[PDB]
Parts: structure tokens; sequence; C-alpha cells
RNA sequence: ACCUCGAUGUCGACUCAUCUCAUCCUCGAGCUGAAGCAGGUUCGAAGGGUUCGGCUGUUCGCCGAUUAAAGAGAUACGUG
RNA sequence: UACUAAGUGGAAAAGGAUGUGAAAGUGCUAAAACAGCAAGGAUGUUGGCUUAGAAGCAGCCAUCGUUUAAAGAGUGCGUAA
């Protein structure tokens, strides 16, 4: 299971700091911030260049908390260390996307024109005109960016068509 | 690409002989040239699915269930195993592995003379 | 079974003593219609080949008389080559195998009873 | 979506989760999804 | 369906299935069961609807047994009619059921056939149902 | 056969309605035997609207033409 | 002193369920399991009947014997084949 599971720790420049609400790790790449809820009977101590954590007590919701804090910990950490990307397969015989500064914006076959705004600390990149490629810090932010972008032309069984996860296999279906 | 099946012989066109990186003409001249002789027989052949085709032609021995009335006397009655016509002697079953064991993938008799044994099974013959 | 296990032990210690040499290979990533083909290229050899688990070795290595262990069994695929005569085919076996796959990949065991490393193994293999 | 006094799994990948105090099944095939009980 | 053909009495009164079950409280001739914790009143037309299901999930193959058969005949006077005028016509034969007693067996067939084929056949009664296994 | 005979005025139509949702439409979603239009089904939802005439006293019903539809019921089978 | 998180308590059935607590032995385990991850997942067999195509998978026969540590006329998805 998780939450037993030692926690590595980066000491070149990478640090963390905890409060009664706030654990802060900070890295290349900005600082990311954990606020806990009050009253957590999940207690942490760190030793030089590693990280063990465990429950206090035993209850559903401790041993709950016990993993999921774990995880996100270790989220925070690599995506601090390294950030994340996805890559969302744009497919389309007309369909296609840019950049305009702070505005990711797209052609569809909307007759209304298409943009989404995008958050601070988050990166977009169009290599090629029928892909795109964001890069953030959590992965957290990178899917509700993705999640939201996704909102309009879901892909169909009939056809190829709109944003892929890239690996994420359509399944076909009977094209008459 | 898939597994190939082809009689041993002439065969220009094939279900797949143009599109799988090998020319027709250079290989119906060769399949034929080692089957010449072995006609009229549906022999099992492999093709690699390597992506060149290197020569590297292999043959099958012929394949049991159609040979088994010479093994084990009998007329291709009901294919069941609970009906049976006639019984399989020890010199034809030892014969008969002993041309297959080149089918084989070990070199072993006993072996043999049981995978073949047990495929005739199919008519639910077994050795008396 | 725990008392299987233990039974299997003394079997393997008493195959491993009875001969003098081995080799243990690492094959990963490897298939099984090409390893019924090794079956069928060390039907001649006296030698053979199997699969079994590291704390069966970690135990018995050291009762076969063989020095030299640090990972019996690690890192990859595991099989033994233990040669009583006429291993020399087996290792050519091994190394056109090995030769049909991107890298060696040495663990441990000698031609004849003295660890060592593959950098002349593979050329007596060779 | 269906509704359904009673939910089994009907195939290999149905798998049964307890969601907002209702009992659900998810699928990687459409025809599978059930949602009551 | 399963009916008798004769009877000394045509219109008898109806009886109280309250208490522990009487007789068939064990199995006799198959190997699993189905045993009811619950008494009431079932028509021959549930028990056909279980032999049918029992017979086409069980194959020619195993054996079943019926452990009851309806020994009553109730009556259920025409609608729209007033009261009285003595009592009404039969329409249906039930037999009775007592908590704690087996409806139906099966044998000579695997575990899992037969444990599908007994709850199929269990939700055609309106008894609460349960599985049992012979007592050796 | 419980309240009413020392009286509790009984259908339908007209006007005026009000309420429930088990939705007639407009609205959102899932699945599809959803290529797309047009659908089928199920879920959530009561804000609004939900036609005019011939026959018959008629509700209902049949028919004709429209529309988004010509909803299911209840209120002493709404209200002398 | 335990319990439920439902305002169940404060209306109710057949049926359904990794809601939860307790009890009994149960198969495994530190000679390392379960979960997940890395591979392989085979030969008679694209056997033979039939289906102008069914050939591990229109359907059917046997449904076994061998290679092995490991594998099925294959758990199924999916191909005239």
């Amino acid at each position: 299971k998780i939450g037993n599971r030692t926690i590595t720790l980066d000491p070149a420049k990478v640090n963390l700091n905890f409060q009664k609400d706030h654990i802060a790790v900070k890295g290349p790449l900005g600082q990311i911030e954990l606020k806990l809820p009050p009253n957590l009977p999940l207690k942490f101590e760190l030793k030089d260049n590693n990280l063990q954590i465990t429950r206090n007590n035993e209850l559903k919701q401790s041993k709950i908390f016990h993993g999921t804090y774990n995880a996100l910990i270790t989220n925070a950490i690599i995506g601090v260390t390294q950030g994340f990307e996805k890559k969302l397969r744009l497919v389309g015989v007309g369909y296609r996307a840019n950049v305009e500064g702070e505005t990711l914006n797209l052609q569809l076959g909307y007759s209304h024109p298409i943009k989404e705004k995008i958050p601070k600390g988050l990166t977009v990149k169009v290599e090629k005109n029928t892909e795109i490629t964001i890069s953030g810090i959590s992965k957290e932010l990178v899917g509700q960016f993705a999640t939201e972008v996704r909102k309009w032309r879901k892909p169909e069984p009939y056809k190829g068509k709109g944003v892929l996860y890239f690996d994420e296999v359509i399944v076909r279906k009977a094209g008459k | 690409i898939a597994k190939i099946n082809l009689l041993g012989g002439q065969a220009k066109p094939g279900p797949a002989l143009a599109s799988v990186g090998i020319n027709m003409g250079e290989f119906t001249k060769q399949f034929n040239e080692k089957t010449k002789d072995k006609q009229g027989e549906m022999i099992p052949c492999v093709i690699t699915a390597y992506n060149d085709k290197s020569f590297d032609f292999i043959l099958k021995t012929t394949p049991v269930s159609i040979l088994l009335k010479q093994a084990a006397k009998l007329e291709k009655g009901a294919k069941n195993a609970k009906t049976i016509v006639g019984k399989i002697t020890m010199a034809k079953a030892k014969e008969i592995a002993q041309y297959k064991l080149v089918d084989l993938n070990a070199n072993t008799v006993e072996a043999a003379l049981k995978m073949v044994l047990g495929t005739a099974k199919q008519m639910g013959i077994e050795v008396i | 079974a725990k008392k299987d296990k233990a039974q299997q032990v003394a079997d393997v210690s008493h195959l491993l003593s009875t001969s003098a040499g081995f080799v243990i290979f690492d094959y990963t990533s490897m298939s099984a219609i090409e390893a019924t083909s090794i079956r069928k290229k060390l039907f001649k050899n006296g030698s053979k080949i199997k699969v079994i688990k590291n704390n069966i070795l970690r135990r018995a290595l050291k009762a076969g008389k063989f020095e030299g262990i640090d990972e019996t069994a690690i890192k990859g695929k595991l099989a033994v080559a233990v040669g009583v005569n006429e291993i020399v085919e087996t290792l050519k076996a091994v190394d056109g195998v090995v030769k049909a796959k991107e890298a060696m990949n040495f663990v441990c065991g000698y031609f004849d009873n003295r660890a060592f490393n593959s950098a002349d193994l593979e050329k007596i293999a060779k | 979506m269906k509704v359904r006094a009673s939910v089994k799994p009907i195939c290999k990948d149905c798998k049964i989760i307890k969601r907002h105090q209702i009992v659900r099944v998810i699928c990687k095939t459409q025809k599978h999804k059930q949602r009551q009980g | 369906m399963l009916q008798p053909k004769r009877t000394k009495y045509r219109k008898p009164h109806n009886v109280s299935y309250e208490g522990k079950a009487k007789g068939n409280s064990y199995v006799a001739f198959g190997e699993y069961g189905l045993v009811a914790t619950k008494g009431n009143w079932i028509d021959a037309r549930a028990i056909e609807s279980a032999r049918i299901a029992i017979s086409k999930c069980l194959g020619k193959t195993g054996k079943m047994w019926i452990r009851i058969f309806p020994h009553m005949s109730k009556t259920k006077k025409p609608l729209e009619v007033r009261m009285g005028s003595g009592k009404g016509n039969p329409e249906f034969w039930v037999a009775v059921v007592k908590q704690g007693t087996v409806m139906f067996e099966v044998a000579n067939i695997p575990e899992s056939q037969m444990i599908k084929a007994l709850t199929r056949a269990g939700h055609k009664l309106p008894v609460t149902w349960k599985i049992l296994k012979r007592e050796e």
C-alpha cells in the first residue's frame, strides 16, 4: 500500500517547510503550496535526505489521509523538480489551434471563434498545427486546463475527430 | 503480416505475394524448386514477419489427421471419440512418428509417438 | 508449499554438486517459441537449463563449492547452464541466442569451477 | 443512462463503486453502465 | 398444471401456516435443496415456471425433485358482485408452505450449475428462499 | 353502508381558474440497432404555454386543418 | 460502555451492493504473498468436416499428447480468411 512507502527528498536546491496549515516545497521552478485542513492526526518528520510519515492513531479517515497526502506530497515534489506535460492530439479535417500571447485559440467547425485563457504558471506549445503540448508545475492545473479545452468536440466512434489524450485509443464503430 | 499456408509447387500469385517485401518471380521459382516432386499435398509453410523477408525458407511435414488412414487402418468414419471402426498398430505409429520427428520442436522419439497419438485422438483412436 | 521447497533445495543442491562447471546468464525480454527451439538445440547436450528462485540458489551455491557470490539470481530473467561435459555446445547455443538479442549480460558462473568474467567466456563460446 | 432496482456486473470489466451514497458501475463499454439500487 | 383429479370435497376452508414447518424439514433425494424461510401460499403455475427454468438450465445430465404438491383449492368470487349468496367458485390450486421446509432439490451436476439453477428458480417463488446442502 | 333524508341540488357546456409530475412542447444529459436530418429510450426538471371546427347533450370518440404541443390527473368525477 | 453519519432515529416489501462493527476456523506469508509493474503466453493445428472466405475466434470433432518454470483447438476483444 501507500503511506508507509518512504518518500525520497531532493536536498540539492529543493527544500521543504511545514506549518500547521502550510506545507511548501521550493525547487528550480517556483514553489508548491499544500494547505492542510486543521486537526490532522497524521504526523510528519523528515530525516536527512529521507521522508517517512504515519498516522498516529487508527481510524478509517486517518488511514485515508495517510495515503492521500503522501500521494499529493510526492506529486508536488515530482512537479517542482520536473514539471508535467500533457499531449493533446488535435485530429480533424479543418480543426487546428495556436496561441496569441495569453490566449490559446482554436479553429473548429464552429461559427463562433473559440479562445481559452491560460492560468498563471502554465505554458503551452504548438510544435505542429495539429497537436498541442501543455506543460505545467502540478498535474492538477494541467489536467484542469486539458479538461477545459476538451469540452468542445469530444471524440466520436464513427470517425476519429477532436482532441485525444495521446494513446487514448478510440474504439471505432460501423461507419455506414 | 500474417501466417502463410500454400501448396507445395508452382504458385505465381499468392494471398499476399506482391506487398510483403519480396518478388513473386524471385519467390515462386525456388518455392517450386524445393517442392518439385512434393506437389499434391497441403504442406505447412511459414513466412517470417521480418521487414526484409530474408531467405530463411523452411517447410514442415505433411499434416496429421489426413494420413491417419495408413497409421490406424480406418476409413474416416464418425469424428467422435466414442465410435471406432479399427485399431492403430505399433509399427505404423512408429513409422509415422519417425517421419514426423522433423516437425517437432524437440529431439525425442517416444515424445514424438505420444504427440502423434494425441493428435490422432481427434478420431478417438489410441494404441491397443 | 514449504516442505516441497526444502525438498527442491535438497534436489537442486544434489544436482549442482554432482557436476563442477556451470554458468548463469541473464537473457531477458525473450520468448517461448525460441525457448523450445533452445530445448531442441540442447537435447544432444548432456547439460540442461532450468529456471529457479533466488533464495534457493543463495542457500545452495555455498554447498556446491562455488565462491564469488553476491547476487546469485537478480536483474532479469534467470536460468542456469550447468554443464557436466560438452557445455561447449550449450555455450555456443547461448552465444548465438544473445547474438539474436541486443547485448550480453553476464551474471555468474564459470566453465569448470571458478567464477570468472564473461570478457573471456564469450571468446570461449565464440 | 440505466435505472434499475438491482445492479450486477455483466462483463469482465464492470467494476462497482459507491459514489454520493449511490451504488454505481463503470466499464470500458458504454452499454454496461448502470446506476441505481 | 399440476392438479389433483378428484376430491371428496369441492370447497374446503383455508389453513394457517404459522409456526415451524411440518415434514420435509430435510433433504431426501437430491444433493442441493432450496428451503423456504417464510410460510405462504404458492400456486402450481409458479412451480411450473421454477421447474421449466430448472430443466432448461440443467440439461439432460442431472436430476431434480419437487417436494410439495397442491392439495387444496380456494375460491374466488367473480368480479363486481355483492356479498353473500354462498361461496364463490374455485379457480386455482395452492400448496401451503410453512417456513423452514424445502421446495426443490437437484443432484448430479457441478456446483456452479446447481447453485445458479436454484437461484434462478428461487426468484419465481413469493417466499424468502435459501440454499441448503445435504445433511451428512 | 361509517356522515347526511327536521333536504348535503345530481352531466356536460360557459367564464374563472389553482395544484401534483408519472412531461405534450420548449430546456440539460447518458446510451443507441445515434453516418447527418429526422428519431427510440432513460434520467433531471412544473416557469410558461398546451388550437380551431363538423357529428352528437355529450366527457370520451371519429374526422379536417394547423401549430411547439394539441399532456396525465385532482380540487363534493373544480365551481347552478 | 459500543454503535451507526443516515437527521436513519422519525412509514413499509421482493431485490441489489468493497456501508460498517463483532464472532468462528478457513488458504498464503518475512524459504516472501496479495496489488501493481518486465517479459514470455508455445507444438501436433491455417489439424480435419462445412462455410466459393471461418484456418487459436460462422458453427463442429476430439477437446488430448509434447516443449517447460510458464501457457488454454486458447480469458476473451478483435480478422471473408
